[PDB]
C-alpha cells in the first residue's frame, strides 16, 4: 500500500501526528525495550570476557537509553500509521453507500439452521 | 430442615408387639442401655453446642436472579444479548438436571420404603418419573457436549417441523 496524498516527502512523521495522543511513558512496549536494553548491556559484557553485571555501567545505562529514545519515535510513528489507516477506512465507508448495505437482522425465532444430531 | 411436600413421606405404621411367651426380650434391656450410654451425652453435648451457637447470629441467604428476556429475541450477531441469553439458558439446564435428581430420589425412596409389594403406591411416582424424564429426552438429549443454546433451540424448530409434517399427514 502506497500513497496516500503522494506530496509525501521521506517525513519520518508529518505534523499530523501530532494530533493523535503521543504514547505515555512507562507504556508496557517501551519498558519490554528497556529490558532488551538491559539484557544487549548484559550480553555485550559476556561477549567481551569482561564480567557480567559490573564494570560497564555507562554502557548499560547507554544501551537503555539508545532503545528507549529509538523504540519512542518508533512507537510514535507505529500510532501515525494506524491513525490514518482507520481515518482512511471510515472515510470510504462514508463515501460508497451502495456497496455496503445495511444487513437485515433477522432474530433467531425465524432463522432457521440445520441440527446434525451427534447420537 | 425441608419441605414435607417436595421430599414426600406417608405416614407412619408401626405395631405394638405382643409377647406370647416369656424369655423375656434381650433387645428390650439392651435398647435401654443403649439409651442411657449414648442418648443423654450426645444431648448434652448438642444442647450445649447449640446455646454457643445461638449466643450470636448469622445469616446466609439465597441467591436469586432475574428474568433477561429470550435467545429468542437476540439478533444475528449481538454478543451482548446472547451472552445473558445462554447464561439464563445453562442455569435452567443446571436446575433442571437437578429437578430429575429429587425425581429420581423419590422413586428411590418408593422402592425402599414400600417393601417387597414394589408396586402398591408407587405407581404415581413411577408415571410422573417417566414423565418428567421423557420430557427431558425429548428436550435435552440428543445434542451432545458443545451444547451452547442454539442447538436446543434447532432441536425445537426440527421437532416441531416433524410434527407439523406428521399432523398434516394425519390431516
Amino acid at each position: 500500500m502506497t500513497g496516500r496524498q503522494a506530496r509525501a516527502p521521506l517525513q519520518f512523521l508529518p505534523d499530523e501526528a501530532r494530533s493523535l495522543p503521543p504514547p505515555k511513558l512507562t507504556d508496557p512496549r517501551l519498558a519490554y525495550i528497556g529490558f532488551l536494553g538491559y539484557c544487549s548491556g548484559l550480553i555485550d559484557n559476556a561477549i567481551r570476557r569482561r564480567p557480567v553485571l559490573s564494570a560497564g555501567l555507562h554502557r548499560q545505562f547507554l544501551y537503555i537509553t539508545s532503545f528507549v529514545f529509538v523504540g519512542y519515535y518508533l512507537l510514535k510513528r507505529q500510532d501515525y500509521m494506524y491513525a490514518v489507516r482507520d481515518h482512511d477506512m471510515f472515510s470510504y465507508i462514508k463515501s460508497h453507500p451502495e456497496d455496503f448495505p445495511e444487513k437485515d437482522k433477522k432474530t433467531y425465532r425465524e432463522v432457521f439452521e440445520e441440527f446434525h444430531p451427534v447420537r | 430442615s425441608w419441605d414435607k411436600d417436595v421430599y414426600p413421606e406417608p405416614p407412619r405404621r408401626t405395631p405394638a408387639p405382643s409377647p406370647q411367651t416369656s424369655l423375656p426380650n434381650p433387645i428390650t434391656y439392651l435398647t435401654k442401655a443403649f439409651d442411657l450410654l449414648v442418648d443423654r451425652p450426645v444431648t448434652l453435648v448438642r444442647e450445649f453446642i447449640e446455646r454457643q451457637h445461638a449466643k450470636n447470629k448469622y445469616y446466609y441467604y439465597h441467591r436469586e436472579f432475574r428474568r433477561v428476556p429470550d435467545i429468542t429475541e437476540c439478533h444475528e450477531k449481538d454478543v451482548l444479548c446472547m451472552f445473558e441469553a445462554e447464561m439464563q439458558w445453562k442455569r435452567d439446564y443446571k436446575v433442571d438436571q437437578e429437578i430429575v435428581n429429587i425425581i429420581q430420589e423419590r422413586l428411590k425412596a418408593c422402592q425402599q420404603r414400600e417393601g417387597e409389594s414394589h408396586r402398591q403406591n408407587c405407581a404415581k411416582e413411577l408415571q410422573q418419573f417417566t414423565q418428567v424424564v421423557k420430557a427431558y429426552q425429548d428436550r435435552y438429549h440428543d445434542l451432545g457436549a458443545h451444547y451452547s443454546a442454539r442447538k436446543c433451540l434447532a432441536k425445537q424448530k426440527q421437532r416441531m417441523l416433524a410434527e407439523r409434517k406428521a399432523t398434516k399427514e394425519a390431516a
